[PDB]
Parts: structure tokens; sequence; C-alpha cells
């Protein structure tokens, strides 16, 4: 193909049931009913017409750049819009269900690539899956439908609350005596003007009261009987609901109106409240019908492990694909290991070296476990290393790992074939036990070959019955204790836990049950090479108290691979994580799905159904899997759970397709200037640009689609004079569109969104959910440190979206807009004096008291996570007078941080005095840090695992435990509160 | 004799550092360190049992040492040196094993100097190696996408072939009906339609055939892309561990020049 725009006219060769072939001149735009009419009105001057029958009976093929031989059931498509390999149509009878067909390629177009490759797939694994799971997707779907409409919006516009009713004190302390002011809009007449009624009502109310008494106040005149109001009130309470002006986001649960994000923000922020009174059937309207029909995939002697009296051995055969240079490295390897999530079950065994030219072992392997004390998520860790020396020096050349049992709990047996993958970037360590179990798809990659024992029969894990007899059978083989378990529990995730404390613990662990969140502790010290420990350990996890969410989430990270661990884990989130929270770790709960042994577990199927009945996170659930599906480690897995999704997510699909089609014109627009055209300067770069936009099929694509970064946001016409190409980093594109909401004017009328393709994101949506994180902390106990956690997605292999702030600068732009002071030297003063021009009179002192707390937010979060290279361009500020960062490409200081504070900070801190540092002003802003520092160390532990949980994910800044370690410094975690401020402090005043 | 000249005593190094002097290594081998709480009196022995690192917690308790608490050890040292001596299952038959393996802790502007050549080695091929693996991924994206473009032509190339197929079936009567009621010309339009299915068709698996080759020999590229990147990353490492030595040994008596060496 390799074609960017079909040319106007174009000659398809059609080919005929008969033998005849016929050159159809056509239109680039035209439709395939054209094309086929057109085509049956050619075919009369070739031979053999008599044999054709009318054009009813047939319908076109043809292969797409995808290689898939697609039946082209829906003709209403268009010409260039079929993703054509080459310009020719084959005429043939349909055959099959047609709904299933045209879903089956819209859903491909989403999800990335043709449902139909998951057809040709040999593991039994695979089709379990996408059968088996099609029940989450029922049950999801059913259940959303129950109580229609209203069970339908709930779906499609889920209320967005705090996770709680209650206010922070600080919070209500803004309120009017504990009320709040809004005004309510109606749109009174055709032209569409509107009437405002100003409410002032209790904070608490739901909005159906909000609804009273907006006709309360309207009726004030009307002299009606108290029964004749109620009915007024009933009739309106069951008649409208309430809307976010310029938004599509609507109150339709009866939460407090308080604990609406929108209006908590209000009370927050000081804002007026502006809500749109709408029909509730004209909301119905808007939410056309969607099914859920069945897929036409979803139809069509044993002994037990602990009976195999022999030791562990597995047979290494041979390899074939690898790279090395005979006349470089002296011989290759075979590295092995059986591990339990990251732990080794026992000592690495390696095979003989060998030359590079002949990769030949024909080695069984010993290792030193008794096969029955096999856990069950027990697997194996392999690698081929390269050896040369004058010290002896070793390094991988590919790796792979192998689940010692599959998914039907049967243990591997004879001869395997693994193709292994290439060693991550930055990876020295000889195996890779984090990576994911599977073979490389890829051709001509290394191919390691294997043998595992076959000892007569199919071997079969214990039933739990059989387990909890063992157990029984094995256990017949306090002030000072309780403050032990009490020390243990507070401890960190990553803390150092003694071997005294190991047995200590396992010795108590019938008396840990009084201490629930002390079960991660126990759990790692427990001896999982032991069947007998393994199984008394299952029983205690079968009767364990639930306990929180962000300790849960702990229990799903590489540490714990054990299903009923996982299980237990998965079952606190169904019961305790709110859709909130839910929607606030959900890229940590998508990524430890990488550690997860199968595709059918119950993790998936806890989100899955989640993302079904919640489109809001069934948004982020999606953009989350497909910006990971060019990765070939978790393509199948996130490929299959995107197909079903798409399956039964609804007419949501219709908008995701949108959405998807907007990025790719986005991509493959930004590429041809990042990648192509990069001889021309930037002018040359813009005239160009505006020429892509004009085309109507860029236009038709680009206006009208729901923002991935907020769905709520509607991005309606471009306004093609505001947009730009930004002369930065690696030349993003500055968009904005009209925001076309009837109120738009209340609430933002431009919506402006950066997109940017060449680095990595997903650094930045970790450390913005972060920065989210510790500001909702900070507010909670105190302090109005207002962070600026504005909106980033990573939406493909180093591409995605970036809210930008209105009415912000970079500090750089500031001093540019002053003057010069000293020789060659910006005037520090410049920032201050900006701030003064722009915040004139009494709104002086609340800009300046905005800049030091936002500073002080951004002061601590940078120093924490380790944020290194902060200079004056990824350093903002707003007219407001709040200082926020941005672009942060690293964290954990990986560089192969001081505390940062530049003297126009602290002229602004100080309100332009000369003696900054010893100001009052300055000694308060001391005060903020150290509060907000310790703040965060006594919430260490899930910003810990928020991390942890992370590690698969292939980002370089922390690809191991060990690099978690820099953030157990930063807020040091081994010492005590007194020892972290001392840190903290010198930390500040080093810097000073 | 005194704990700070001890071979295996390495003060406050972090547990990250005896990760890595432990990895891969034999069944005892150990260190002790100043606990992470680096607070007075406390150390941590670490050794390798089964792959893994088994932390043991030295108490201090009036002067004396020990795991447990019957602290018989007059000092750390002999401590270390009686379990070098016997096995550890005499304290815990779990740990049948002894301190077999001490890791030993040794192995002015001319070293500023040579520290500043190692490093300037180092970091360049690091670029080197930076350089590769772009390339290397580069690479990558043309081969897998020139594999389903092939796949694309096969399925092309079958739908053609059954083409011909189809006209040779359904064209067979009615050529042989023509040509004994002496019709030539429409048999003539048969085999032109016929003939132009079958140039279409050659032109197509020529094209296939043209990528076939360009495939193949981008495919031996990046073999041998591996080849020489695997032949970077273990010289990569070495360089590393010379430079890091330098600058630890330079930071015993040139602090202020590492601050502006580089």
């Amino acid at each position: 193909w390799g074609i960017h725009l079909m040319p106007p006219r174009i000659l398809v060769e059609c080919l005929l049931p008969n033998g005849m072939i016929v050159t159809l001149e056509c239109l680039r735009e035209a439709t395939l009913i054209t094309i086929k009419h057109e085509l049956f009105k050619e075919a009369r001057k070739y031979p053999l017409h008599q044999l054709l029958q009318d054009e009813s009976s047939y319908i076109f093929v043809s292969v797409t750049q995808e290689a898939e031989r697609e039946e082209f059931f829906d003709e209403t498509r268009r010409l260039c819009d079929l993703r054509l390999f080459q310009p020719f149509l084959k005429v043939i009878e349909p055959v099959g269900n047609r709904e299933e067909k045209i879903l089956n390629r819209e859903i491909g177009f989403a999800i990335g690539m043709p449902v139909c490759e998951f057809d040709m797939v040999k593991d039994p694994e695979v089709q379990d899956f996408r059968r088996n799971i099609l029940n989450v997707c029922k049950e999801a779907v059913d259940l959303r439908d129950l109580n229609s409409p209203h069970s339908r919006a709930m779906y499609v516009y889920p209320p967005n609350v705090e996770s709680s009713p209650e206010l922070p004190k600080h919070i209500y302390n803004k309120l009017d005596k504990g009320q709040i002011i809004v005004v309510i809009w109606v749109i009174v007449s055709p032209n569409n003007d509107k009437q405002k009624y100003t409410l002032k009502i209790n904070h608490d109310c739901v909005p159906e009261q909000v609804i009273a008494e907006a006709i309360r106040k309207k009726t004030r005149s009307m002299l009606l009987s108290s029964e004749q109001l109620k009915l007024c009130v009933l009739e309106y309470q069951g008649k409208y609901i309430l809307k976010v002006c310029g938004c599509d986001e609507y109150f339709l649960e009866k939460y407090p109106l308080s604990q609406y994000k929108y209006i908590r923000s209000c009370i927050m922020l000081g804002r007026m409240p502006n809500l749109m009174l709408m029909a509730k059937e004209s909301l119905y309207s808007q939410l056309p019908m969607d099914c859920f029909t069945m897929p036409s995939y979803s139809r069509r002697s044993t002994k037990s492990l602990w009976v195999i009296n022999s030791a562990l051995r597995i047979k290494i055969l041979c390899a074939t694909y690898v790279n090395v240079n005979i006349r470089d490295i002296d011989k290759i390897y075979v590295r092995t290991g059986i591990y339990h999530g990251g732990e080794p079950l026992c000592d690495n065994v390696n095979t003989q070296r060998v030359p590079c030219s002949n990769p030949r072992w024909n080695e069984w392997l010993n290792y030193d476990i008794y096969i029955p004390d096999l856990p069950r998520a027990a697997r194996l860790c392999l690698s081929i290393c390269s050896v040369k020396g004058r010290k002896e020096e070793h390094c991988p050349l590919a790796w792979g790992n192998i689940n010692l049992f599959d998914y039907t709990d049967t243990l591997v047996s004879g001869k395997m074939a693994l193709n292994l993958w290439p060693v991550p970037h930055g990876l020295e360590d000889l195996l890779n036990p984090i990576g994911v179990t599977g073979s490389n798809p890829n051709k001509e990659t290394p191919c390691l070959e294997l043998e595992f024992d076959w000892f007569s029969s199919v071997v079969k894990f214990p039933d739990m019955s059989v387990i909890e007899e063992h157990a029984n059978w094995s256990v017949s083989r306090r002030e000072n204790d309780k403050e032990q378990l009490k020390a243990i529990s507070t401890r960190d995730p990553l803390s150092e836990i003694t071997e005294q404390e190991k047995d200590f613990l396992w010795s108590h662990r019938h008396y840990c049950v009084t201490i629930p969140e002390i079960l991660p502790k126990l759990l790692l010290s427990v001896k999982w090479n032991s069947r007998d420990e393994v199984a008394q350990m299952y029983c205690l996890v079968k009767d364990w108290p639930p306990i929180k969410p962000e300790q849960a989430m702990e229990l799903l990270d590489c540490n714990y691979p054990d299903p009923m661990v996982r299980g237990f884990a998965v079952r606190c989130l169904e019961k305790y994580l709110t859709d909130d929270k839910l929607s606030q770790y959900l890229i940590q709960l998508v990524q430890v799905l990488k550690y997860e042994q199968y595709l059918d577990n119950l993790l998936v199927r806890f989100l899955l159904k989640k993302a079904l009945t919640n489109q809001r996170i069934g948004h982020f659930f999606f953009w989350h899997l497909k910006s990971e599906m060019h990765n070939k480690t978790v393509s199948q897995r996130f490929g299959l759970l995107l197909e079903s999704y798409c399956r039964a997510c609804g007419m949501y699909l219709k908008h995701l397709n949108r959405q998807v089609e907007a990025m790719e014109k986005l991509i493959n627009l930004t590429d041809i200037l990042k990648q192509e055209k990069k001889d021309e300067t930037q002018k040359v770069q813009m005239k160009f640009l505006v020429e892509q936009m004009r085309r109507p099929d860029f236009m038709d694509a680009l206006q009208g689609f729901l923002s991935p970064l907020n769905p709520a946001h509607q991005l309606g016409n471009l306004r093609l004079e505001e947009c730009r190409i930004m002369s930065s980093a690696k030349r993003p594109l500055w968009l904005n569109w009209e925001n076309p909401d009837i109120m738009s004017e209340l609430l933002f009328q431009n919506n402006e969104i950066i997109f940017k393709n060449g680095d990595d994101l997903r650094q930045d949506m970790l450390t913005l959910q972060i920065i989210r994180i510790m500001e909702n902390i900070w507010q909670n106990q105190g302090l109005d440190l207002r962070m600026l956690p504005y909106g980033c997605l990573s939406i493909g292999d180093c591409v995605g979206l970036i809210e930008v702030v209105r009415n912000s600068h970079t500090i750089m732009q500031i001093q540019c807009k002053g003057g010069l002071k000293g020789a060659l030297q910006f005037n520090s003063h410049t920032l201050h004096q900006w701030l003064k021009d722009k915040n004139k009179g009494e709104i002086y002192d609340a800009a300046i008291d905005l800049f030091t707390r936002s500073c002080a937010g951004y002061c601590v979060a940078t120093f924490i996570l380790g944020i290194g290279d902060r200079h004056n361009s990824n350093i903002m500020v707003k007219d407001d007078g709040q200082l926020f960062h941005i672009d942060f490409g690293h964290f954990l200081d990986h560089k192969k941080v001081p505390f940062v504070l530049t003297q126009d900070f602290l002229i602004v801190i100080s309100k332009g005095a000369q003696e900054c540092t010893k100001t009052r002003e300055f000694e308060r802003f001391q005060e903020m840090c150290y509060k907000a520092y310790l703040a965060i160390r006594q919430h260490a532990n899930l910003f810990i695992n928020l991390f942890s949980m992370m590690l698969g994910s292939g980002m370089p800044e922390l690809q191991s435990f060990d690099d978690i370690a820099y953030i157990r410094k930063t807020l040091a975690l081994d010492k005590t509160e007194q020892e972290a401020l001392e840190y903290f402090m010198k930390q500040m005043n080093d810097a000073r | 004799m005194s704990l700070q000249d001890a071979e295996w005593y390495w003060g406050d190094i972090s547990r990250e550092e005896v990760n890595e002097k432990l990895r891969d290594t034999a069944d005892g081998t150990f260190l002790v360190r100043d606990a992470s709480t680096k607070m007075h009196g406390d150390y941590t022995l670490t050794l390798r049992k089964g792959g893994n690192n088994k932390l043991i917690k030295i108490f201090h308790r009036d002067g004396k040492y020990g795991f447990s608490d019957p602290l018989t050890f007059s000092s750390v040292v002999e401590l270390i040196n009686h379990y070098r001596n016997e096995s550890l299952a005499q304290y815990n038959p779990k740990l049948d094993v002894k301190l077999l393996y001490p890791v030993s802790k040794y192995q002015i502007e001319a070293v500023g100097k040579k520290l500043h050549e190692y490093n300037t080695q180092f970091q360049e091929k690091s670029r080197e190696y930076d350089r590769l693996y772009e390339e290397y991924t580069r690479t990558s994206q043309e081969i897998q996408m020139k594999r389903t473009a092939i796949e694309a032509f096969n399925e092309t190339i079958k739908i053609f072939e059954e083409q011909c197929q189809t006209q040779e079936r359904y064209s067979k009567e009615y050529i042989e009906k023509f040509k004994r009621e002496g019709n030539e010309k429409e048999i003539q339009r048969i085999m032109h339609n016929y003939d132009k299915l079958k140039s279409r068709i050659s032109e197509i698996i020529d094209s296939r055939r043209r990528l076939e080759e360009d495939l193949k020999k981008q495919a031996a590229e990046y073999r041998e892309i591996d080849k020489r990147m695997n032949s970077i990353k273990p010289d990569l490492i070495q360089l590393r561990k010379t430079r890091d030595q330098y600058l630890m040994w330079l930071t015993q008596k040139g602090v202020r020049q590492k601050k502006l060496n580089e």
C-alpha cells in the first residue's frame, strides 16, 4: 500500500463470481453500494454475464493493510475508509450473520487488530478465556438494563462524587452557615436565551431538594395550597434533572450536593455553581438502545502432585536463532531458576558452557526442591547468557518464563519449545522473573527447547479439600510480643524483615489475625518451598479478616503470586474499593494484570465488570489497555480483554472509534513532520499544517468527538487559527476546539489540548496521579497547598494528550516580560512585579498566599519523588498566582536531587523584601513545607505500593524494587519522624 | 582483630548495595553492615542461602552480641569467626550453612586524569549502545510491518488464484460450445479477459518477491545489530565498574576535583 491518501479517481479491479475481472474507475469517496451497482452495470459489457445474479446476491471481499480477508457487509462504507492493501474487490456471496461481522470490524478498528486473529490461536487458554469471560459481559449488561432508562443513564453518565459525604472542616468553613449559593438555568426560547434562578441551600441537599427549591422560588407568588405546591415539586422532581453547565455531567443520584466533585470544587475555589435544568426525557433521548449479542465463538485418569516421590528435574535441549559474535565472546550457557514471584524457591542451576556455534546442551537440570513442595504459582525463569573475560563477566542475550502449572492446575510434561524475548533496555540481571510468562510470537527469535518429566499420567495440583487435610495433619506434628506485632505491622511494605522476625511472625501466625493488616509481612515469612507451611497459610487466608483496599492492592503486586492471596485481595477490592478510588488507582490495577499467571483470573473479571457497569472507568480502562497494544509481551492478553469490552460496552464503541480515528490522524499527521519532513523550519511547517487541517476528511474526523482526557468534554469545531505547532520538546501540537455546550460560556468556550509524540508519557501520569494524591491528603489534614494535577493520558507508544491550563506562563516567559538588572541577567524581581501587576489591590495578599502555598507543595513533592531537571521553562505560574510544574520525564533521580527554590520565588514569598530568608513570610513558608513533608511520610505505604505495582510497566526509572529505595531515603523511613524532619530541614537549609 | 579492620564489615553501605554484591553468588557468602537504622551498636549480618539473601540481626546488649537472648559473644568479630567455623544450624537448624566466603573490602591528579579518561570512554560507549538500540527497534518496526505486508500479498494472491480456477471452470463449457459454433470472437473475448487476469496476478507475485528479498536482507541486518549489541553490553559493564572505583578512590582525597572534573 504505502499511500497516505488515494488519488481523486482510481481504477479498482473487480473480480466477478464468473471468470471475469473488470477495471472500474470510481471516485475516492464512492460508497460500496455505488461501486457494486455501477460494477454490475459495467459487467454487462463482459462475457459470461448470464451467470451473474442480481447484485443483491453478492458482497465485496478484499484484503486490508492489516492482512485481513474482510467481508464488506456494511456497504455504506467509503472506498477510502476500507484500508485496502491493493485496489481490488472480489465479488462473492455473503455467508454468516451480518451483525457479528459488521460489529467485529468496528471492534477490530477500536482495539487495533483484526478480531479474526484470535480465532486462529492454538492455545486452549485463549479460547477458554474469550468464551468463559462472556458471563461477566452478560451480567454487566443485564444489570445496566434493570431499571431502564435510569439504569442506562447511570452507566453512561455516572455521578462524579467524592468517596464520602462529610466535608473536611477546612472546606465546610467556606460555607455560609452551612449553606451554598447556586444559580439554576433554563433555556426558555427557541432562539435559546436563558433565565436565571439563584438559590441558597443547605450544602447537603440532594438534587431533588434543589429542584424543589427552584420550583418553590418560582411559585412564591402563585398562592398555591401546600398540597398543590407538592404536586408541582413531585412533578418537576420526576420530570427534570440537573446538569453542569458546559459539560456532560449530570446529577442523577441522591448524593448530597456538596460531594459532587464539581460543587465541592466550587466550595473550595469559592466559585458559583452553575447548573442547567434539563428534562430527563431529553437526556434519555440521547441514550440510544444497545444490546449484547452473544458472539459466534460462544458455542461448540489423573494423579496428585503430592504423590510424585522425586525431586524436580528439567531438561535443556538446544537453542536456535542466537545472535552472538563467535569471535568476540567465548561461550554461551542457559541460566535457570525456580521462582515464586520474585523469590527463588531454590538456588539457581546453569547448564554447561558451550561454544557459540553450537547451542547444544542436552542436559537434565536438577533443582533442590521436592516436587510436592512446589507452590501453585511456581514458575521457571530462564535466559541464554554470554561470558567473556581476561574478571569474568556475564550478561544475558534473551529471556523467557514458564508457569510450571497451566490454567487447568496440571503440571507441565514433555518437550516444549519457547521463543525468547529481548532483554529489556538497561537490565543487567541474568534472569527476568518479573517479566511475563509466554513465548515470543515474532519469527526468527531465539527458540530454546526444553523437556519436562512425564510421570506416566497427567499430574494435577491437589484440591483445596486435600490441602486442608494435610494442614491439620502437619499442625499436630505476650505483651512484649503483641508490641512486636504492632511494630512490625507499622513498617512499610519494603521494610527489612529479618530471619528472626520472619519465623517469629510465623510462630504467632494465629495471633496475627487480631491485627489483620499484618498479612503482607506474614505471607513473606512463609516457606513457600514447603508443602507444609503453605498448606497452613491457605487455612489462615481462608478466614482472614478483610483489610482496607489500599493495603489489599499491595497483595496484587509481583511479590504475591499465590492465587489464594490474590483472590483474597480481589475480594477486598470488590467489597471496599469505591468506584471513585477504583477510578483513581485504575492505572496500577491494569498494570498488575501483567503479573497474573493466567488469562482468566479474579482481578480481570473484577476490573471488567466494574468497567462494563461504569462508563467513566470503562473509558480509561480502554485507553490504558489500548495504549499498550503495541507491546507484544502483553498484546494478546490486553487484546482479548479489549475484545470482551468492546463487545459489551454498548453504544460507546461508536464514540471510542471516533476518538481512535481522530488520534490516528493526529499521530499520522505528527509523524509526517517529526520523522519525514524534518528538513523544513517552523514557518513552513505552519502553512503545511493548516493545509492538512483544511481537508474535509480531516476536519470531519477531528471535529465533533469526545475528549479522551475527559469524555464529559465535547470537542466541537476546530479553531484552525488558534492551532499551532509549539517550539519545544519534540515539536508538540497545540490544539483548540470550540465547546459546543448550550451553556459553554459558563465553563469554558475554548478547549485546548497539547498532543505530544516522541517521548514516554506514563512517567507523567504516575507523578501527576501521585501529586493529586498528596494534594488530597494535605487538604484533608488542614494544609491548603493547592496543586495542579492537570490531565494527561498516554494513548500509545510515546504519544498522548496533555491538558493545558488557561492563563498560565513559564517563569522564563515572565522573566522575558521584564528587564535586565545585572550584566546580562534578568531582574529577579520581575516575577513579583508581574504578580503585583495582575493582582492589584486587596487581591494581592491572596496571590502571594496562593503562590507560597502552591510553591511549598511542589517543593516537597519534587524533592520526595526525585524530579530532577527543574528549570525556568518547566516551572509555570498562573495569573491567579498558583504555581505548578510540567514535563515530568524523570523521577527517582534517574541520572547515571537538591531542594529546588530560587531567589525569584523567595522575593514573591517575602512580598519583595531584601532579607528574604529572615522574613516572617519565609518562616511561614518553611512551616508549610515541614508539615507537608511529614504528612506524606505518615502515608508512605500507599505511595510505595503505587510504585511497586508499576514495576513491570517497562518504565526504566523503576525496573526493580531497589529503584523504589530512592523514596525510602527522601522520606527517611528507616529513621524516626524527628530524624526525618532534621533530614528534610537540612536538605532545605543545605540549599540556602 | 578489631571489627573496623575485618574484611567482611562494610560500615554504612546500603541494603541495595549488598544485594548487588551477593547476586548470583554461592551459599555462605556474607557481609556485615551497620543496621539500616544507623543507630550505634546495631549490626545486620547478610548471608546467601538458596539463592536468596538472608538478613540476620546482630543484637547488642551491654557490650556483648548475639542473634538471640543468650548473647554469648564479647565482640561482633568473634561472633562471626565462630560461625565461620561452625554451621548456623547450631543457631537455626534451617540454616545449615557456615560463613564460608567473606566479601572482602579491597580487590592524586593522575587518578583524576585516569577517572576522566575511563569516564569519557564509558560515556561514549554508552552512546554507542544507545544508538544501536534505537536502530535495533527502528529495524524491528520495519520488519514486522513488512511481514504483515507479505501475508497481505499471500491473501490477495490466494484470492486471485481462485479467480483463475473459477474462470477456467465456468468458461470451459462455454468456450467448447463457442468453438463448435465457430464463434472465435466470443472466445477471444474470454481469452482477452483471462490473459489480463493472468497478467495482473503475475505483477502481484513479482511485488511479493521484491518484498521477500527486501525483507530477508533487512532481517539479516537485524541479527547483525543484535550481534554487536551483545558484544558491547559486556564491555560496557566493565568500563562502568572501573570508573565507579576510580570515583570512590578519588572521593578519599579529591572531592574538590570531581566537583569540577565532569
